């Protein structure tokens, strides 16, 4: 294994994201047992995943890891239980992970980041309640909100406006943001107030409409402009953690479940895969860039499944 | 100084973290028992069979480590009142699971949120695992001042915060609460961890809160301002709220981040520290009462019982209550003997229940200050007493004091008297029975005679305590009426309780009294005015009494006699709360009521509902005769 990469990955696989020249990020939680904690790992060889043994490089982190996402090329993004958003720079020669910045800037464990269409902003949630939008350039805070009343399920921005992301919250709301207005949030979602909002997916280039799934296993597809809620399907027995557009140019969704169950959907989210091979919660998938038709996710039973999906 | 813990929800190694908390200052520590993310499946395959272990081992720390220094938290995914089956179903389990590993480590407290209004089947999950097995572990019901949602930025466009008055909406955090606490029928081990937000709210609103069992205040990093050199500090009303919290002595407990961050957090703390050191030190009288706080007693029968030598040792020490005496006598002695008869009249003054001989005293002293001369009896029934005073009698007083060592109904005095001088009065004035004692006395007083005192009053006021409705509950007693507690008073230093009205008189007695067919019954019809929303648990009783004309003694907390100890407030409490509105007039209803044999207190509640009427026939409370 490589130089100042941990012996041992924590059990709890969170995040699972492919650069684009297909190696493979793994963020891990230690949830169990003495030490509280988590690790972050590059994977050349996706393949050789969860191994700790064949990866490319790999760090120890303060703190467990809830949310995980790419900045670019060399950039790691991590929501950490510690209240701290936390920037990990990958070395030249890509070997060794070293921290950049890391900044307590939240009062409760960061539940979920995103990177905005720009790449020199993010905006995290946090069980404070608090949404916050980031200068990774400048390592600082630039704007606060306390818009909801209840910790911050999800927050995603917008594929190619660097003003605009989503954010969804156990206070029932699914919140369309936009800096610009001077009351930047705006509540919208379906006629009476339904079952908790739980994942959120922006369509990759219909750049008007989104998926939500609930805390009741029903995936939704959501027009902002029409902005009533066109299509929905019963897919999962448990909460929808995650949802995940493919890079087709008409895409599949990914749900992923607590279910322990893995689907792909059409685009009117019927159902054209499925998967029991994980046998604990379902954390996260990303697609190949290389392969488009394969898929990875993992799981808390510290499995990394590839899928061939038809 | 102050008992204050730190609030974590995040802990990687809990032995270096309980050393980093303990380093900063901090008393105890409060973060979760299991992983916060560490959602768990009880029913459905395969979720269910995850290989253990579940957390993290009790060998990590010693067993009184554990039984001091952490307060657990429960998960935040644990939701008992989902609207989704399969969610109650998990959170049910789970909460169990959690509470039940508390207990098994033997935590003291434990830590549960109330952030919404209906929070039924959480009640039904902890009142089931409060009767499960036994331990007596304190949950905390973390309950914020404000609502999240009336605390939420104006930045929603379509969804705006309502800029009207509403004075009930403002208040829904007590009502969530009242409800949680009146499903588990008011248990003792269910307090509130009160949380304290940026803005704070009316003090209508902190004034729900003032007699609601608060063990712990939690302080966010974010309510504090920064001071000129960069310390963090408190707004002047955040500040006020502290103060009166630590008069409450609750435990404080800092949540969230370091939001000063070119200090350690000992800073935050060392401000608490600075503001406890910082308060108006305590006087006399908080010094004195400091360890009797809402401490139930059953109240004195000086007559019917002999009061014990160290119970006469507190009256006497207490020197402002008998100047005050000393001052009505001389006052007295001045307006009787004018001062061409200085030498001619020797006045005859009578001590009625003298116990071990203070007012004998003070009645010496008077005599020696006006400059008249006076004959003293002093007559005490306790013959344990009569044992000091005629010891006392023999080595300094001589013959100027006849001890008699009788009953004042009972004695036949050799001579009639100028002034017959008591001290007869309990926390209700007439409530020791110094009208019916000094009634059957006034026959060998003067036809012209004075009686200090010459008048006393009770006083009552209605009062929220769930604090103290909950010691009473705790006074049933095997082999009696199971809600005889309710149905008789208790002395008590009021501390923890709200006073929803100004006191009003009750009951007024005279002495001498000249009516030709003396009753000492009484019937007294009060009505509250009521500018609060709150709930009823009993009436304060206090008193005034006037000596001598412009020399007074009172407890009513208004006109109180400054420094003075010898009395604590009468409690009357009520079998069942009862609710009452802003607006709303409280009318209570009191008897004092008589045998030849005993006296005491009915008391029923009409208005804004009625009551039981309490005690009747004095079948759970009487003052013997
Ligand atoms: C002159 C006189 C006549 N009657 C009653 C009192 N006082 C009290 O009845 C009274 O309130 N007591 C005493 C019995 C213990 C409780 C409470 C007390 C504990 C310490 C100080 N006090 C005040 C004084
Ligand atoms: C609280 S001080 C009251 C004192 O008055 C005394 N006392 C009460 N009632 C009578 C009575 N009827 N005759 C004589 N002494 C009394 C009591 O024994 C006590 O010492
Ligand atoms: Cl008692």
């Amino acid at each position: 294994l490589p130089p100042n990469a941990p012996a041992c990955m924590e059990r709890q696989l969170e995040a699972a994201r492919y650069r684009s020249d297909g190696a493979l990020l793994l963020g891990a939680s230690s949830l169990s047992g003495r030490c509280w904690a988590g690790s972050l790992w590059l994977f050349k060889d996706p393949c050789a995943a969860p191994n700790e043994g064949f990866c490319s490089a790999g760090v120890q982190t303060e703190a467990g890891v809830a949310d995980l996402t790419w900045v670019g090329e060399r950039g790691i993004l991590v929501a950490s239980d510690s209240g701290a958003v936390e920037l990990w720079e990958l070395d030249e020669n890509e070997t060794l992970i070293v921290s950049k910045f890391c900044k307590y800037e939240h009062d409760d464990i960061v539940s979920t980041v995103s990177v905005l269409s720009s790449g020199t902003q993010a905006v995290s949630g946090s069980k404070d309640i608090c949404i916050k939008v980031w200068d990774l350039a400048q390592q600082v805070v630039l704007s606060s909100y306390r818009a909801h009343a209840a910790q911050v399920t999800c927050v995603a921005a917008s594929p190619h406006k660097d003003s605009v992301f989503l954010s969804c919250s156990e206070d029932n709301r699914i919140l369309l943001w936009d800096t610009r207005c001077p009351k930047p949030a705006s509540q919208i979602g379906c006629s009476a107030p339904g079952y908790l909002p739980t994942s959120l997916a922006w369509h990759p280039q219909q750049s008007e409409v989104f998926v939500f799934g609930d805390e009741n296993g029903t995936v939704s597809l959501v027009d902002t402009k029409s902005t009533s809620c066109v299509l929905s399907s019963a897919v999962h027995s448990q909460c929808v953690t995650g949802l995940v557009f493919s890079p087709h140019s008409v895409p599949f969704l990914a749900s992923l479940s607590e279910d322990c169950s893995l689907a792909v959907l059409d685009s009117s989210l019927s159902e054209l895969f499925r998967s029991q091979a994980h046998r604990d919660f379902v954390r996260d998938a990303t697609w190949s860039p290389l392969n488009h038709s394969l898929l990875t996710t993992v799981g808390w039973d510290h499995q990394v499944v590839h899928h061939v999906v038809p | 100084r102050v008992s204050s813990g730190r609030d974590l929800n995040c802990v990687p190694e809990i032995a270096d973290t309980l050393g980093a908390v303990a380093k900063q200052g901090f008393d105890f520590l409060c973060m979760p028992v299991f992983h916060p993310r560490f959602k768990r499946e009880f029913i459905q395959e395969p979720a269910k069979n995850r290989p253990g272990p579940q957390t993290r081992s009790d060998l990590l720390l010693s067993g009184r480590d554990w039984n001091t220094l952490i307060v657990g938290k429960l998960s935040p995914w644990i939701r008992p009142d989902s609207k989704v089956e399969k969610i109650r179903r998990n959170s049910e389990a789970a909460m169990l699971q959690e509470l039940n590993f508390g207990a098994y480590l033997g935590l003291p407290a434990f830590l549960l949120p109330l952030n919404q209004e209906d929070n039924t089947n959480l009640a039904r999950v902890l009142t089931n695992h409060i009767h499960t097995g036994h331990h007596s572990s304190m949950f905390w019901m973390r309950v914020p001042l404000v609502a999240p949602e009336d605390l939420r930025d104006d930045i929603i466009e379509n969804a705006p915060t309502t800029h009207t008055e509403e004075y009930s909406g403002e208040e829904k955090t007590w009502m969530w609460w009242h409800n949680f606490r009146t499903l588990c029928d008011y248990s003792k081990r269910i307090a509130v961890a009160l949380e304290i937000g940026a803005d704070l709210p009316s003090n209508h609103v902190i004034d729900r809160w003032l007699g609601e069992p608060i063990k712990a205040a939690i302080l966010p990093t974010s309510i504090f301002l920064t001071n000129k050199k960069g310390f963090p500090v408190l707004s002047k009303m955040h500040q006020r709220l502290i103060f009166r919290l630590l008069k409450l002595e609750v435990q404080f407990i800092i949540t969230g981040t370091n939001h000063h961050s070119e200090k350690e957090f000992c800073s935050y703390l060392q401000y608490l520290e600075y503001l406890s050191q910082n308060r108006p030190p305590p006087n006399a009288y908080e010094l004195f009462a400091k360890g009797y706080e809402d401490y139930l007693q059953s109240p004195l029968q000086p007559l019917m019982d002999n009061l014990e030598s160290q119970t006469y040792e507190v009256f006497e020490k207490d020197p402002i209550k008998y100047s005050q005496y000393q001052q009505a006598i001389y006052k007295c002695l001045l307006d009787r003997v004018p001062e061409e008869e200085k030498d001619t009249n020797v006045q005859v003054l009578m001590v009625l229940g003298a116990g071990r001989g203070p007012l004998v005293n003070a009645s010496l002293r008077a005599a020696k200050q006006a400059d008249r001369r006076i004959k003293l009896y002093a007559v005490e029934k306790n013959p344990n007493a009569v044992v000091t005073l005629e010891n006392w009698q023999f080595e300094e007083w001589g013959s100027q004091v006849t001890v008699v060592s009788s009953d004042m109904r009972e004695w036949v005095a050799p001579e009639k008297a100028d002034i017959i001088v008591s001290e007869l009065l309990g926390s209700f004035a007439d409530n020791e029975l110094s009208p019916e004692c000094l009634d059957g006395a006034q026959h060998f007083l003067k036809d012209d005679g004075v009686s200090i005192p010459g008048e006393y009053t009770s006083f009552l006021a209605p009062i929220s305590s769930s604090k103290l409705y909950n010691e009473v509950r705790a006074c049933r007693e095997k082999d009696r009426d199971p809600e005889a507690q309710f149905e008789m008073p208790y002395v008590v230093r009021l501390h923890n309780f709200h006073q929803l009205s100004a006191p009003q008189p009750c009951f007024t007695f005279s002495h001498p009294n000249r009516d030709p067919m003396i009753d000492n019954n009484r019937y007294c019809t009060l009505e509250f005015p009521v500018e609060v929303n709150t709930v009823l648990h009993g009436f304060a009783g206090y008193f005034e009494t006037v000596l001598y004309q412009d020399i007074t003694l009172s407890i009513r907390p208004e006109t109180h006699s400054p420094g003075m100890f010898s009395w604590f407030p009468i409690l009357f409490p009520i079998k069942q709360p009862i609710t009452v509105r802003e607006g709303q007039t409280i009318c209570v209803r009191f008897w004092r009521c008589s045998n030849s044999k005993k006296v005491w207190y009915e008391w029923a509640v009409t208005a804004p509902v009625c009551s039981a009427i309490h005690n009747p026939t004095g079948r759970s409370y009487t003052i013997g005769l």
